[PDB]
């Protein structure tokens, strides 16, 4: 559900 | 007379050398605390202020996805600022900035979502939750709301020129700008891999390239990485 | 719950990122002088992120006069970064104008505590003679400011340690052990004042050797300093970030 | 009167 930028 | 660059402030998503957070169905951590803060309180708080209450919300933020390495994850933002007095929008006068024009100034909302491949950037899921929630505040705020997709690292040092240059800021009293796509420390991506470099980007707006913007509060909101690394968090003693 | 790896801290600078810092040989730094000035006047009634904002205020205004030379009518300009999450009202109850205590009654439960006696220990952290194979020169009038900001943080409450002409290396074993005392475990708040030449993102010791500002940072952080957690944790850092001087515009 | 930091 987490995803990074 | 000026200094070559003043009355700006920075928001960040992640501190340097960190990462942000995003949620593939809610968008990023910050835009998220950012939107519901400035809605509910910008009646009354400035934006230095507030941008304190998005910084409580993302200390006590922490991730959810069980398995992965973003478990537990955390984040924290900044702003960095040198403003010189107040920043209330108004949607007090006297020790602040004025901020009486209609509209309340140009905005911009520059989102890099979808990338060409060119370099291994992936898809920023959630990112059009973050564009319209941007667009819709800033529009509520009562600002003209410019927007820009999916751009390379030369269309958005082009076309960001042209928008600071446009007529319109000689009769506004302020000006906002937000960046979203990914980054690195210090520089964002456009869709070709390419960096743009944020110094270059503020260079754009200040005392002597945006005469138009002298005095005025320009407002820069970045959701961008810092970092290659996740930040696994600290338990409170 | 649990934290970030680092929050609770404002760093005030006093120049931007690849402008340099004016410092009047008598007088001290443009930056010390009005951050003294305001912080002594107003943090009876102003929360220091505010107090920070009317900083800027007077560096935008002050001008350069030294006729002939490269530095007339040269301009400067601070900037703070801010990774607070409340109000950081200092509360003096004296030395400085004490705030009222209807004042606190109203903002003490919107803020961070800040009512332990010290308020925090303080370090002070000067370096003006520099004897080293770059070229540094002597910072005239860096000795005003260290007494300026010694006087300043005691009349605010804090238990002020000093520490002059240090090597890069004795900045990073001695901020550490400041870092570590056990006085924090019990105190509300804490304060770092770094003094000295510099470049972008780091400060010089007086053996012209660099300590990169984020491993100073680092060592107030979440996960290095518990006794700190939560606690606001501010930094002042005069030094240069450039090596440029900035002529100024005109306003049209 | 004026020096660079």
């Amino acid at each position: 559900a987490x995803v990074a930028x | 007379r000026l200094p070559t660059r003043s009355d700006m402030i920075c928001g960040y998503a992640c501190l340097k050398g960190t990462a942000a957070m995003r949620n593939t169905k809610r968008g990023s951590w910050y835009i998220e605390a950012l939107a519901q803060v400035f809605s509910e309180r910008a009646c009354d708080m400035h934006v230095a202020d507030m941008l304190v209450k998005v910084n409580a919300l993302i200390k006590d933020r922490e991730g959810y996805a069980p398995g992965t390495e973003f478990h537990r994850c955390k984040e924290m933002s900044e702003y960095c600022s040198t403003l010189c007095r107040h920043l209330y929008l108004f949607p007090h006068f006297q020790l602040a900035y004025r901020l009486q024009s209609r509209p309340r100034g140009l905005a911009l909302v520059l989102s890099n979502v979808h990338f060409t491949g060119e370099k291994e950037l992936e898809f920023r899921s959630g990112g059009d939750v973050d564009h319209s929630t941007l667009v819709t505040l800033f529009k509520l705020l009562g600002y003209d709301v410019h927007v820009l997709c999916d751009q390379t690292a030369q269309e958005m040092q082009e076309k960001l020129q042209n928008f600071a240059q446009l007529p319109a800021h000689r009769v506004t009293d302020s000006c906002i700008v937000a960046l979203l796509s990914h980054g690195v420390e210090g520089a964002i991506y456009g869709v070709d891999g390419k960096l743009l470099q944020l110094q270059e980007v503020f260079q754009l707006f200040d005392n002597a390239n945006c005469p138009s913007l002298q005095n005025k509060p320009k407002m820069f909101f970045i959701q961008a990485c810092r970092g290659d690394e996740t930040d696994r968090g600290v338990d409170q003693q």
